């Protein structure tokens, strides 16, 4: 994908996160578990919902054939009528098909972007209090219990509060144990 | 001690100009450009130099045939467009019919 | 308020230098560009950003900012380079300021004076103009005095500045304005024209 | 490659307003700012102000801040400059000049040819043309009290060139102009040949010829 | 004017108008829209 | 936004940077201040300017109705004429509206990209001579005066020149003071 | 570019990598050299190939003018015929031109994305076993011979296997030698 997240550096998705499109999996002393990100999933639903509505709305006026009859010596205008009417069915079919194809790509790329951005949200909260492992996961340099996890999930992680514990752990790791 | 800093950022202003998007309507933008003209002046004018032929209550038939009530148009100057009312009161004073009238009106669109 | 020397001179082939100078709030921080102006034409960008040079401009032109002042240099200079040159810069409230400019760079001819009197038709229209036409002099400097009879008149005179002709000598015109009664009532009116200490004097009188 | 073309000469009375335009080729929308710079006879250029593309913001010089308005019509590729409360020291050549980029700056790489505005209290007036009557000998024409410049004097419908000298006009205290045209001619030809001087003042729509006799 | 409509003259550099489709002269292009505005700047803060 | 920069990891924009669309805010011993990035802002103006010109140009040829009259027994061709002409006003209105909507999204996403890329320009100049703070800012590990700042703003930052001072500061921070 | 990679943080491309669109340049004790990334180049060719086919296919039905003649008193229908037929040539020309312009941007941005993603593929394999230099290159903290290089190029780099050597080198660098 254009944003390299879905079926990219995050290889494959989670059958087990059922309550949203994007979210988190965590793992600590008290266990592990999945949790949807409500806010991103909601922005996405808003986007896609609006998109589907805009498509319906723009296709609202659009050519509507009407039947006209012509006698056997009005063949030139019967042909001009057929071609005019076929001409519009063709313009409109192209418009619908191409809009659908073009917007499908954008939609699929929109979600990809949404996962990248969420990953980056967590990345820039944690900074060097966690280590980027490369598969979509962060490994903390400090103990992070369920309360601390939620703080990551909801925008509230206090970096200063853990950084001391973080610097001690990074220290132990560089030194070799 | 904290260290010096440089931050990257972007322009904001007090614009309430708003644009639509396939995914989001009424997005407020810093700068925008209207490209639809919605105003006219409610008058019929000369087109460049040339005043149009405004038939008043006459029809084209009335003018060319010279309905007595259409005397204003006895000898008309060169024109830019012709203006004709939807239902000219002064058309064929003596009732009747005008052969290939539309094909002739069509010719006038080039004269 | 940006300082530049009024003129600079040199012979076809040497390298001239036009300097330009101002405080920290223009040249010190901000960049300088230089412009060339030939009579009848808009200024023309010669160099920018202190020392860059736009396409079309030959590399005989250049410049620099040797402190809180900047200079332009021409080399191998041609007759074409005879023109005015201005530095420009940005000054912080904020504006583009130019420098004052710098102009970059035939025997003694006696004038021919030619004094006309009022024409009768002007006289018919209650006005009177004496017209004194001075031409072909060099150098182009003449003083002009008027006399009523034998005595001077300063009232009602309009003399033009001198003016290069097609043949590279100079010209000028003086006009004394008078009422008919004034013109009719006098003996003579005389245009005196002085040039390099040689006075010529023409006189005219009311249809004698 | 970008051409800047400005609107025609303007003549104004003091205390009124002028509005010059400038049309830029290409576009019609531009990615570079445009400025207005003026130059008074015998003076260096003065920057007046300029306008930034898309942003639309304007920047004026202290000298004019308060009586200049620069505006744009980006669809027409056109910027405008309006200077009000005119005085005779606003008599100058007005140039529009484009910058290299979006910022107004000391560097303006392409200029318009210029357009003059003259600020005088004179209304426009056609000349009175009087004859100046007769070794050689001189004849001429007095072309008196006209506003503004220019005026064309030709002799015999443009036939006589030899020996002719039209003089630069004088600027009277009244604000009106006057000039005179003189031809040196052989005395032998005086009372047999014929001399008409053809005065044309476009601004006033006055065409005159005046036969010069002795 | 340079552009005329059965309801009145148009005096505009704009590429579009929505006045009336039957015009003569040097006109913008008619559309049924009530509104057409392009973004040029960027999304403006809260 | 698709690129996660505008109203993303940079939350909100600067009323106080008036001379461009994207730029810098700096803060050091000699003070603080805003400065536009001329080059990015210019590429953007070029882009958007060209876009607006391309739209005007492509909409240059486009259907132009003409009036034709028909008598009371030419109703079938009068109807065929009305519908033909309405058919084109509809195709063209859709084209203009959809082009406008589609290009607005791209424009808004273009700017977003432009801020991300500028941020990344600074990021990859400084590297580990500065610490990414997560809100759009970098905190230097060395003293950076106005001359040094300009070097960041104009593409000229010499990493080797400060790296020694940088390694000493990072050293002090890991050690704890 | 929207993704900041081509003519961005990677300034200019490689005349000397001839066998693909994206790839690698490496440099170690045994020498240096270029190598195409087969998989990315292939996804790209697939994309662009499909795109060109979809364009041909959607433009398959499209208005086809036919000649009709009219006499000297059928001028109104001759005009209605001309305008109808010109109307479709115009709709279709706009459609082709605009599709081409719109898809060109996407294509150029697609490649840009592809280089960013490949760079990020290598980035998240190596992690802190290499140092991001900022010009598109990584400098290893450990010795990486041709076998190790290939492991980077083909998705197989074992981080754990070098991390010890990596931590020793990072250690030497922070300490100052
Ligand atoms: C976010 O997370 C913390 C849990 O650690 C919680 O206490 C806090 O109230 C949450 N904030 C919001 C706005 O939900
Ligand atoms: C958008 O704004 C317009 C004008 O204020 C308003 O009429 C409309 O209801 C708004 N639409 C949405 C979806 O918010
Ligand atoms: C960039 O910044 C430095 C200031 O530290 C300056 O000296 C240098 O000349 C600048 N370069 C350019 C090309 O403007
Ligand atoms: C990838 O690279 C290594 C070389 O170090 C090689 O031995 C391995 O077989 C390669 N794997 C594939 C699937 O080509």
């Amino acid at each position: 994908g254009l944003f390299g997240a879905i079926a990219g550096f995050i290889e494959g998705g989670w059958q087990g996160m059922v309550d949203g499109w994007y979210g988190y999996h965590h793992s600590n002393e008290q266990g592990s578990g999945y949790a949807a990100d409500k806010e991103s999933t909601q922005k996405a639903i808003d986007g896609v919902t609006n998109k589907v509505n805009s498509i319906i709305d723009k296709m609202n006026t659009q050519f509507e054939a009407v039947g006209r009859e012509f006698n056997n010596l009005e063949r030139r205008i019967e042909n001009l009528n057929k071609k005019m009417e076929d001409g519009f069915l063709d313009v409109w079919t192209y418009n619908a098909e191409l809009l659908v194809l073009m917007e499908n790509e954008r939609t699929l790329d929109f979600h990809d972007s949404n996962v990248k951005n969420l990953y980056d949200k967590v990345r820039l909260q944690l900074r060097d209090n966690a280590k980027e492992l490369g598969n979509g996961c962060f490994e903390f340099y400090h103990k992070c219990d369920n309360e601390c996890m939620e703080s990551v999930r909801n925008g509230t992680y206090d970096y200063p509060q853990y950084s001391e514990e973080a610097r001690l752990k990074r220290e132990e790791i560089s030194s070799g144990r | 001690d904290p260290g010096d800093q440089i931050c990257i950022g972007y322009h904001a202003n007090n614009s309430t100009e708003q644009v639509d998007t396939i995914m989001e309507k009424n997005v407020t933008v810093t700068h925008a450009q209207d490209i639809l003209e919605k105003k006219h002046n409610g008058k019929l004018c000369d087109l460049d130099g040339v005043k149009p032929l405004i038939l008043r209550d006459c029809s084209v038939a009335g003018w060319l045939l010279g309905n007595p009530m259409c005397d204003e148009f006895i000898n008309v100057p060169e024109w830019s467009y012709i203006v004709e009312k939807a239902n000219p009161v002064n058309d064929l004073c003596y009732p009747g019919d005008f052969n290939d009238y539309e094909e002739l009106k069509h010719l006038l669109s080039r004269i | 308020v940006l300082t530049q020397p009024p003129s600079v001179s040199a012979a076809p082939g040497q390298k001239v230098t036009i300097s330009c100078s101002g405080s920290s709030s223009n040249i010190g921080n901000d960049y300088v560009s230089w412009y060339q102006q030939l009579p009848g034409t808009a200024p023309k960008l010669l160099i920018y950003d202190n020392n860059k040079r736009p396409s079309g401009i030959p590399d005989r032109f250049s410049g620099s900012k040797s402190g809180t002042s900047a200079t332009l240099g021409i080399t191998g200079l041609q007759t074409g380079d005879e023109a005015n040159y201005y530095c420009a810069t940005w000054d912080r409230t904020a504006y583009v300021v130019f420098g004052g400019g710098t102009k970059l760079t035939q025997p003694k001819a006696a004038p021919s004076v030619t004094l006309f009197p009022p024409s009768s038709e002007e006289l018919q229209a209650n006005k009177a103009t004496l017209v004194c036409l001075i031409s072909d002099f060099y150098p182009g400097a003449v003083t002009v005095a008027w006399k009523a009879d034998s005595s001077p008149v300063k009232a009602g005179v309009e003399t033009t500045t001198p003016s290069k002709q097609s043949n590279n000598k100079y010209a000028a015109s003086s006009y004394l304005s008078l009422t008919p009664e004034q013109w009719k009532s006098h003996r003579s009116y005389s245009c005196q024209v002085t040039h390099e200490g040689s006075t010529v004097e023409k006189t005219v009188a009311p249809t004698e | 490659e970008v051409q800047l073309v400005e609107s025609g000469a303007e003549v104004k009375k003091p205390g009124s307003s002028v509005k010059v335009s400038c049309k830029a080729s290409g576009g019609p929308f531009r990615s570079y700012a445009i400025s207005w710079v003026r130059q008074a006879p015998g003076q260096g250029p003065e920057w007046m102000g300029g306008i930034i593309p898309i942003f639309g913001t304007t920047k004026y010089a202290p000298k004019f801040q308060g009586r200049v308005t620069i505006t744009a019509d980006d669809f027409a590729g056109t910027v405008y400059m309006e200077l009000s409360s005119l005085r005779s020291e606003d008599t100058a050549m007005y140039y529009c000049a484009k910058h290299m980029g979006y910022q107004v700056r000391e560097t303006m790489d392409v200029w318009g040819k210029g357009t003059t505005v003259t600020v005088s209290s004179a209304s426009t007036k056609g000349p009175s043309v009087f004859p100046l009557a007769p070794g050689t000998a001189a004849l001429g024409c007095l072309v008196k009290d006209y506003f503004p410049e220019p005026v064309t004097v030709s002799w015999n419908s443009g036939a006589l060139t030899s020996g002719v000298h039209t003089f630069p006009a004088v600027l009277q205290s009244s604000g009106l102009y006057s000039l005179s045209s003189v031809v040196t001619v052989p005395s032998s030809s005086l009372g047999t040949q014929t001399y008409i001087c053809n005065v044309n003042h476009k601004p006033s729509n006055t065409k005159v010829d005046k036969r010069v006799e002795p | 004017t340079k552009c005329q409509t059965p309801m009145g003259a148009i005096n505009s550099s704009m590429p579009f108008h929505n006045i009336h489709p039957l015009t003569i002269g040097e006109c913008p292009k008619y559309v049924k829209s009530n509104r057409l505005v392009l973004a040029t700047g960027l999304r403006n803060s809260p």
